[PDB]
């Protein structure tokens, strides 16, 4: 199979400015490669085909280039409705492959997150299970570490992560950590907390309960 | 490209 | 214009099978190939094949060649995708999409039908469990509460949540949901109020979950210590 390499995976851009994103191909493929904008919930659209060649209805702001290995596409004067994923795709041999996918986000300021947690209810307690939830609200950029400490010992393997879409008004992002522990487990201990770092904290912020308090 | 025939 | 119509999501037990359908409209069906491509959740891109409509020649990938099957009907102006011995890992969004075809090679796929979700797992239909995420005085940022419902182990997906009948939305964040260890799904939805108007302000989830024929409500106080 061919393997597609995009880069970057990730970009981060404004409105106005010119993404360049590059796909790599394991093996030649002439020009029989496509580009594809998706958006979240939505099916692809063509952009490009025949390497080169723009889609009908696709604005003169996209155009690419590149045969053989070697392909870009180049969006430029960047516009609000132009933030989402672009793949590659080849179709020289079987069976057809696509690239892994370049993700573009629309930058903003800094802004930290607020920080929420959340003891389990006594309804849940009294069923078996404790799920604990550290809620991350409105923050900007995306990345973010966030910890798990039971009485003073990281946790791992016991928690999952869900993040939002980039706000549509604000572009920032919220984002939940959900622990979750059989009764015994959460019984053995005592102190739960959360702890978070973010480029827009000065230091970690961390929220805590006792457990039975 | 890969082609899978005519279509008239 | 140019459509392609697919149908209703399916859920499967593993080792059964599903035949997703894709109705062309607005355009010659036989003219183009139709290629098949799925995505996972939070995943790329997979091509699974293509057919001829005209002829009913087909090309499937290696990896699903003896388990997926393409055919159509010129009568309906149809395609058929049947994948069989279905496993967890079939669970993905199903599309049909339409080559332009030009000189009847590949060339881009310009048509693309809306997607049809297939979910493969040992679970079963259940209605969620929805339990308070309960406001605090210690919890207070600001003037700010936040506050929500965990939405926990349902099957398949999804449910719909809405705060106070839909007349609470400035503020809300429901969390894309997530596949637990258990096999089930599990999401969140939170919201942030003013903290000085907890003693006086209603907050009620409403959580729906159609497959189940479930509809719950949970209100949502803030916490108390006696």
């Amino acid at each position: 199979d061919i393997q597609l390499t995009q880069s970057p995976s990730f970009l981060s851009a404004s409105v106005g400015d010119r993404v360049t994103i590059t796909c790599r191909a394991s093996q030649g493929v002439r020009n029989e490669l496509a580009w594809y904008q998706q958006k979240p919930g939505k099916a692809p659209n063509l952009l490009i085909y025949y390497a080169s060649t723009l889609q009908s209805g696709v604005p003169s702001r996209f155009s690419a280039s590149g045969s053989g290995t070697h392909f870009t596409l180049t969006v430029s004067s960047l516009q609000p409705e132009d933030f989402a994923t672009y793949f590659c795709q080849h179709m020289s041999s079987y069976p057809l492959t696509f690239g892994g996918g370049t993700k573009v986000e629309i930058k903003r300021t800094v802004a930290a997150p607020s920080v929420f947690i959340f003891p389990p209810s006594d309804e849940q307690l009294k069923s078996g299970t404790a799920s604990v939830v550290c809620l991350l609200n409105n923050f900007y950029p995306r990345e973010a570490k966030v910890q798990w400490k039971v009485d003073n010992a990281l946790q791992s393997g016991n928690s999952q992560e869900s993040v939002t879409e980039q706000d549509s008004k604000d572009s920032t992002y919220s984002l939940s950590s959900t622990l979750t522990l059989s009764k015994a487990d959460y019984e053995k201990h005592k102190v739960y907390a959360c702890e978070v770092t973010h480029q827009g904290l000065s230091s970690p912020v961390t929220k805590s309960f006792n457990r039975g308090e | 490209a890969v082609g899978i025939g005519a279509v008239f | 214009q140019e459509v392609l119509v697919q149908s209703g999501a399916e859920v499967k037990k593993p080792g059964a099978s599903v035949k997703v359908s894709c109705r062309a409209f607005g355009y010659t069906f036989t003219g183009n190939a139709l290629h098949w491509v799925r995505q996972a959740p939070g995943q790329g891109l997979e091509w699974l094949g293509w057919i001829n409509p005209h002829s009913g020649d087909t090309t499937t990938s290696q990896k699903f060649q003896g388990r997926v099957y393409m055919t159509r009907d010129k009568s309906i102006n149809t395609a058929y995708l049947d994948v069989t011995r279905l496993t967890s890992d079939d669970t993905a969004i199903y599309y049909c999409a339409r080559d332009k075809y030009y000189g009847n090679e590949a060339v881009g796929m310009d048509v693309w039908g809306q997607g049809t979700t297939v979910t493969v797992s040992s679970a079963s239909t259940k209605g969620p469990s929805v339990f308070p995420l309960a406001p605090s005085s210690k919890s207070t940022s600001g003037g700010t509460a936040a506050l929500g419902c965990l939405v926990k182990d349902y099957f398949p997906e999804p449910v719909t949540v809405s705060w106070n009948s839909g007349a609470l939305t400035s503020g809300v964040h429901t969390f894309p949901a997530v596949l637990q260890s258990s096999g089930l799904y599990s999401l969140s939805s939170v919201v942030t109020v003013p903290s000085s108007s907890l003693g006086t302000q209603t907050y009620i989830c409403n959580v729906n979950h159609k497959p189940s024929n479930t509809k719950v409500d949970k209100k949502v106080e803030p916490k108390s210590c006696d």
